[PDB]
């Protein structure tokens, strides 16, 4: 949700920034908040709202 | 002259300008710049084409 800069990239010859964040869709109603899964220690994706 | 025999390194022999704090005072001195991006390759052989 809160966008991420990771590092950095060339374009044109120039150093700008790659960022990475979750689509508009999974993110503007706080049900598409639910649609996010975690990986849990024992290597399982729980949802959210769990 | 004893230096012009290498057929293997050129070697220039020079007298500094009298005011070192100036680098080089005679003649001329510019930069090409690559403006719209265009790359080191393109950048290069304007330099060459000069």
């Amino acid at each position: 949700w809160g966008s991420s800069y990771v590092n950095d990239f060339i374009d044109r010859g120039r150093v700008k920034r790659v960022y990475l964040q979750g689509r508009p869709d999974a993110r503007m109603n706080p049900d598409d908040l639910s649609k996010w899964y975690v990986r849990n220690d024992k290597g399982e994706m729980v949802p959210f709202n769990a | 002259m004893h230096f012009f025999s290498f057929k293997d390194a050129m070697v220039f022999a020079f007298a500094p300008p009298s005011v070192l704090e100036l680098g080089n005072a005679t003649g001329f001195d510019l930069f090409l710049q690559d403006q719209a991006g265009v790359g080191h390759e393109v950048l290069l052989q304007a330099r060459n084409k000069f």
